[PDB]
């Protein structure tokens, strides 16, 4: 008998199961093409935004901008987004990996075993795997040679998936140096990522110093050398007033006349207070009135206004200056100092150059290239590429990729699958088998015959060659240590852990119910 | 409250941020706030925890009744002009004179005052949620002052450790309070891979 | 429930407040008492 | 949805939002019923939960099965008033035993 | 909340002059009643001015019974 | 309490006495 | 009663009988019926074996033995009778509150010889202060407590900053001054229908006094009628005489809900009913049942006249009228019997 309002649903444990799995399978197979060193990338277009469209390779954004109704899928989309905010790529991996779980798990539904068991064994199976992974990690501490050596190895692995892949060596240095410029700070915001059309992709780079996309004031010096720098947030164009809003009531225009003047003196002395710092460069995120600027021009002192907090962070980071206010104690405030500021023109615009910077703490990467989406996705690539890169600094331990490690886990479970004996062992098989599908998919998009290679790759790991991996430029097994196909342990850990949970939730449900949409 | 046989769950702060594993989820004998420093230049950690709790924002006080001053002469502006930063000097000394080390305010700041507040190595939190502030006070044993003048060392909050947490790999951060003495309040921090989880 | 050959849920530590069930059963009892108590409904057309 | 081996639910909000859970009250909380007695169960568990908590894992299960059984005696034509009475006495026996 | 009529009635009942001026509790223009109180009849709060008036009063009649429609009829005949 | 039925029957009494005392109906839209 | 009275005459209505005839007996029958009710009515105060409440106790059990809590009449009967024992002598239901507290077994529903609040509101320190006051003194403020939040509207004019300085300080001293009056009263609990400045709570918390604002005046009206203290608008003219006292004050979690507890006042003519119950519908239904129970015994307190139930009264009447119909010849006689004939239906 009808219970809910019209437009409400109740699917119980067969229809509920299937549809959850169907879209999930749709999620996976829609995106499998995009990961793998020989993977592809997708194009996303707005319904109507004058075709706000994005060619994209990262599934998370691919997941981000796709509207899907399957609630279980929306779980996965958010699931990756967490991972995306975790490591950026492998969203590629994580989602598709979780799918094969689901696809294969459904097979056992055909096998008709209580899923409560499936949770248990995989949970057990996972427990062995993450430990098994942990047993395979590699550290490199003060070994700056090998550390920095491997550090670039990590990048290209992450990078040899996006459109920039034809220039991996180039950007490898870029990210490396920039990341080292972070000096153990992880704040990616310390790196600005300036994009502008024009130039080849290869022409993109990172400045030795800093650049700014703002306008100079009135005819202040365009170029400044051995610069003294000041940063503030004290508004000038917004004349400094007394927030409560006192009136000014006067009998005579003389009184207001002098007051306009009085404000002028009030304004003027404030600058001379600024100037008392003996600083030839000043900046503010505030818009600054031109009259004080004329006083600055009267000083022959260059200044820039209205550069938002983020760059201000960058400037303070790169120069060590302390963004300040009211400047009352020049000795108690440390300025910013740089060797040179000059105006350099790029593409179509003059950009604000900061040569000879005090601190390499902040940085900004020049992006020359071909397409908004190219520049956009190139932007998308690096931010994640740095994203792993910082955690690599954060946790300087590594694992070899190229599917091999994942196979090591599967083999480990394959063994524990036997110490199981029971129904769970089947799920142990299922879990391990699903993992082996991932590199198969990679070999798939590489167009080589996966079937033998995984079987052979299983053999060597079953033999014990934990470093034998997969060739992505010739399609065979190989020594990743020789080939540097490595990545963060934390990455694949979250990869495994999150999918494991994702598996848990997707199975545990046995009825979906949709309210009538408003 | 064994003596009462009860407990108000308001004393409990449920807090889960997505990310990381499930087992990372942890109780915190303290408070975590969805807030970082008022000024980014402020140091990330604090060992000592001389803590201040006020509701008055760091601005010229405005008696909320319909009120406005009537500046007429130059010196009227001048003495007014004088008082503005003179007023900010006042609370600046007042808090510094309290001997405190870290502060928290319910509302926003004046950037000029904010900079000055950094200028004596006194980190703080502004625009801080109501209960949360109260969670701090009971956690630190501190009180809430509506004034600087009535604020003294006795009402100051204390804790073992406070350190803002860059929990998000590419997201903005959080701040947590490792009070170490007895706390009638405590918070639980939850982490995991899915929002629904 | 977890297929352990001991029904001694005390040994299995499977425990519950008296209050929980006590309220639970009594509460349900009160509900169903009214549930039986009603006979007639006149539903207005949507 | 009851018990360690129980299996829980996923709800879809009107605005397209989703939620997966086992807490029966919350299960009923997200549910949009139209039948009136159904709403009573919803608040039933709700009142029960914020009184207790889980157990809502099984609270209504008590209700309906008793009601499911209760009908059988209605099939035997026994007057619900009398049926109400014994159930109350029966419950009283239960608690003093418990 | 007495309407102009109500006080107009009440002023006459006590014979006391209503005062638009708040202060001056004039002796001569001041109220005088046998008894005033509140009573409850029919779950209705009732302000009662029980009066004994030799000079002659504008009295009031109490309607008790079930149907307000009967009352309205019965008062109409009344 | 006596009053309950006391008032009851009396109120009923007038009800019909009210009820029976009408011969026709008139309606306005 | 009516339709059955309607029902039996309806065939006689088929006979073209002047309704005036019919109603004529109806007036006759009811009036004659009514007096017999008075004649065979039962009092107890002439008799000896009644405690002033047992009859009231019996009436409600009788009254209660129809609605949804029928299995617990023996429970609530004592509650209401002793509760209604408090209503003297305003005797009105408005005094006594009903608290439709959700959840809990209705058998655990409470009657407090005082008032509790189903309500509160969160301000800053509202959790911080002590919530036990063993023998407290109760302040009842109608006036709000905030820095000129909604008071008289006035612009102010000041040239000098110090005077500007002085003014905003002065506005605070206003609230402090009331609070000083509040504190120096020496009482511990303050109630307000109006909002309270959060800071004062801290001051009250700092000095460990309890306070609450935005209160229902009705429950406040109970409160003043409960504790005997007088609600105030003037903090300054305060004195301990209008200052409430209670045997003990508390505040307890019930159904998760945050309530405020105080009872034990020996002279409190007002109580309140904490009504546990897990169904929303139960609450109002019970309250309606509760409501009837109160008002009915209220009249019983008013009127020491009782009769048996179970349809006996009506059967006695129908019989009496039945014999009486034999007295009256003619068209009336038929009406009398049907009057009896409709009568027995109950």
């Amino acid at each position: 008998v009808n219970i809910f309002k019209a437009g409400a649903d109740e699917e119980r444990a067969e229809t509920a199961r299937l549809t959850s799995f169907i879209g999930a399978i749709a999620i996976g197979d829609l995106v499998k093409s995009t990961l793998g060193p020989k993977g592809m990338d997708k194009i996303l277009l707005s319904s109507g935004r004058d075709a706000s469209l994005m060619v994209t390779n990262d599934g998370a954004t691919i997941l981000k901008n796709i509207g899907v109704d399957n609630p279980a899928a929306k779980v996965l989309v958010d699931m990756s987004r967490v991972q995306d905010d975790e490591v950026g790529d492998g969203t590629t991996s994580v989602t598709v990996l979780a799918a094969e779980l689901l696809r294969e798990a459904e097979s056992l539904i055909a096998k008709k075993i209580h899923p409560q068991t499936i949770i248990a064994g995989w949970r057990e199976a996972t427990k062995a795997a993450r430990e098994a992974l942990l047993s395979s990690a590699v550290d490199h501490g003060s070994d700056e040679v090998k550390f920095r050596q491997d550090l670039m190895n990590i990048a290209g692995t992450t990078l040899s998936s996006k459109l920039l892949t034809h220039h991996k060596d180039h950007f490898t240095k870029l990210a490396v140096e920039a990341v080292l410029r972070l000096k153990g700070s992880g704040n990616l915001e310390a790196i600005h990522i300036i994009k502008k059309l024009g130039g080849s992709l290869a022409d993109s780079y990172l400045d030795e110093g800093f650049l700014l996309d703002k306008k100079i004031g009135v005819n202040q010096p365009k170029r400044i050398e051995n610069a003294k720098i000041l940063i503030a947030n004290t508004g000038m164009d917004t004349d400094k007033i007394k927030i409560f809003g006192s009136r000014v009531r006067v009998d005579s225009t003389a009184k207001v006349a002098e007051i306009e003047h009085a404000e002028k003196e009030k304004m003027k002395e404030k600058v001379e207070r600024i100037l008392k710092h003996g600083i030839n460069c000043f900046i503010n995120r505030q818009l600054i009135y031109n009259y004080p600027e004329q006083l600055f021009g009267a000083a022959g002192v260059m200044a820039i206004e209205h550069a938002d907090f983020a760059g201000v962070e960058r400037l303070a980071l790169v120069t060590g200056g302390e963004i300040a206010s009211t400047f009352d104690h020049p000795e108690l405030v440390k300025l910013g100092s740089c060797k040179l500021i000059e105006e350099v023109m790029i593409g179509e615009d003059k950009l604000i150059h900061f040569s000879g910077v005090a601190l390499g703490e902040a940085c900004t990467i020049v992006l020359r290239g071909a397409t908004q989406q190219i520049l956009d996705e190139a932007e998308r690539s690096l931010h994640d590429a740095l994203c792993v890169l910082a955690q690599t600094v954060k946790d300087s331990r590594t694992v070899y990729g190229g599917g091999c490690s994942e196979m090591l886990m599967a083999h480990a479970v394959t063994q524990l699958a036997n110490r199981t004996p029971g129904k769970e062992a089947v799920a142990m098989e299922s879990y391990a088998k699903a993992l082996r599908m991932l590199p198969t998919i990679i070999a798939d998009n590489a167009g080589y015959d996966s079937a033998d290679l995984v079987a052979q790759l299983r053999a060597a790991h079953s033999e014990g060659n934990t470093t034998a991996g997969l060739d992505m430029r010739e399609g065979t097994i190989g020594d990743m240590a020789i080939l540097g196909i490595t990545e963060s342990f934390q990455v694949k850990r979250q990869v495994l852990l999150s999918a494991a949970e994702a598996a848990e939730v997707i199975l545990r449900v046995d009825n979906i119910i949709k309210a009538a949409p408003r | 409250d064994m003596e009462r046989r009860d407990v108000d769950f308001e004393l409990i702060k449920v807090e889960g941020k997505v990310g990381g594993r499930l087992e990372d989820t942890k109780l915190i004998k303290g408070v975590i706030v969805d807030k970082d420093f008022s000024h980014p230049q402020m140091p990330k950690k604090v060992e000592d925890a001389k803590i201040a709790i006020l509701t008055c924002p760091f601005e010229p006080p405005k008696p909320k009744t319909k009120h406005k001053l009537d500046v007429t002469s130059v010196e009227d502006y001048k003495a007014l002009q004088k008082y503005e930063k003179e007023k900010f000097e006042e609370m600046i000394q007042q808090i510094k004179e309290t001997g405190a080390n870290l502060a928290i305010c319910q509302w926003g700041f004046d950037d000029e005052a904010n900079h000055l507040l950094l200028q004596n190595n006194l980190p703080a939190v502004r625009w801080v949620g109501g209960p949360e502030i109260e969670l701090i006070a009971i956690a630190t044993g501190g009180r809430i002052v509506p004034r600087f003048s009535e604020l003294t060392a006795e009402k100051l909050g204390f804790a073992g450790l406070v350190q803002e947490i860059s929990f998000g790999t590419t997201k903005d951060k959080m701040l947590v309070i490792e009070q170490c003495k007895n706390s009638r309040a405590v918070t639980i921090f939850i982490r995991g891979g899915n929002k629904m989880i | 429930c977890l297929h352990k050959g001991t029904n001694d849920m005390k040994q299995q530590h499977v425990i519950e407040t008296l209050i929980g069930k006590k309220q639970q059963i009594s509460l349900a009892t009160q509900m169903v008492r009214m549930i039986l108590k009603i006979d007639d409904i006149r539903k207005p057309g949507e | 949805s009851l018990g360690p081996n129980g299996l829980d639910k996923m709800m879809v909000d009107k605005d397209g939002d989703v939620t997966v859970t086992n807490d029966g009250a919350t299960i009923l909380s997200m549910m949009d019923v139209d039948h009136q007695i159904a709403k009573l169960m919803v608040e039933l568990s709700k009142s029960q939960d914020d009184e207790i908590g889980d157990g809502t894992t099984g609270v209504v299960v008590l209700a309906g099965a008793l009601l499911e059984e209760a009908e059988q005696l209605l099939d035997r034509g026994i007057h619900p008033i009398r049926i109400a009475d014994g159930y109350e006495q029966a419950a009283r026996v239960a608690i003093e035993h418990l | 909340l007495n309407s102009k009529w109500d006080l107009r009635r009440l002023c006459k009942t006590v014979g006391a002059t209503a005062l638009p001026r708040l202060t001056p509790p004039v002796l001569e223009e001041m109220g005088h009643c046998d008894s005033v109180y509140l009573s409850e009849v029919g779950d209705t709060q009732v302000v009662v001015f029980k009066h004994e008036k030799e000079d002659g009063a504008i009295s009031t009649i109490v309607l008790r019974g079930s149907t307000d429609n009967l009352m309205d009829d019965i008062e109409r005949a009344v | 309490p006596a009053m309950v039925r006391i008032n009851a029957l009396t109120a009923a009494s007038e009800a019909a006495c009210l009820i029976v005392s009408v011969d026709e109906t008139i309606k306005n839209p | 009663l009516a339709a059955e009275f309607l029902k039996q005459v309806k065939p006689y209505v088929e006979e073209g009988l002047h309704p005036q005839i019919i109603i004529r007996a109806f007036r006759t029958a009811t009036q004659l019926a009514v007096n017999k009710i008075k004649e065979i009515a039962v009092t107890v105060k002439k008799a000896d074996k009644v405690e002033q409440r047992k009859l009231l106790e019996k009436c409600a059990m009788t009254a209660l033995s129809s609605k949804l809590i029928s299995q617990q009449k023996a429970f609530f009967a004592k509650m209401v009778v002793d509760a209604v024992m408090m209503l003297d002598d305003l005797l009105q239901l408005k005094m006594i509150g009903i608290k439709k507290v959700q959840g809990g077994a209705l058998e655990d529903s409470q009657l407090v010889a005082g008032v509790a609040f189903k309500k509160t509101f969160s301000y800053a320190g509202f959790e911080m202060q002590p919530k036990k006051y063993h023998n407290p003194k109760i302040a009842l403020l109608n006036v709000e407590l905030e820095l000129k939040a909604e008071k008289d509207n006035a612009e102010i004019r000041v040239h000098t900053v110090e005077d500007y300085q002085a003014i905003v300080d002065a506005e605070w001293n206003i609230l402090y001054d009331k609070l000083e009056k509040i504190h120096h009263s020496g009482a511990k609990v303050v109630l307000s229908k109006l909002p309270i400045g959060d800071v004062a709570t801290q001051y009250f918390a700092d000095r460990d006094m309890f306070c609450a604002g935005r209160v229902p005046e009705e429950d406040l009206k109970r409160t003043m009628m409960a504790c005997g203290g007088s609600i105030q608008t003037s903090v300054n003219a305060l004195s301990a005489d209008v200052l409430g006292r209670c045997q003990v004050f508390e505040e307890t979690q019930i159904g998760g809900e945050r309530y405020n507890f105080f009872t034990g006042c020996p002279k409190a003519k007002t109580c309140t009913f904490i009504l546990r119950g897990g169904a929303e519908q139960f609450m109002e239904e019970t309250e309606r049942s509760l409501h009837d129970a109160i008002m009915i015994v209220r009249r019983a307190i008013k009127n020491d006249s009782v009769v048996a139930g179970g349809g006996a009264i009506e059967m006695e009447l129908s019989k009496y009228l039945r014999d009486y119909s034999r007295t009256i010849p003619g068209k009336q006689q038929l009406l009398i019997g049907a009057y009896a004939k409709a009568l027995e239906i109950i």
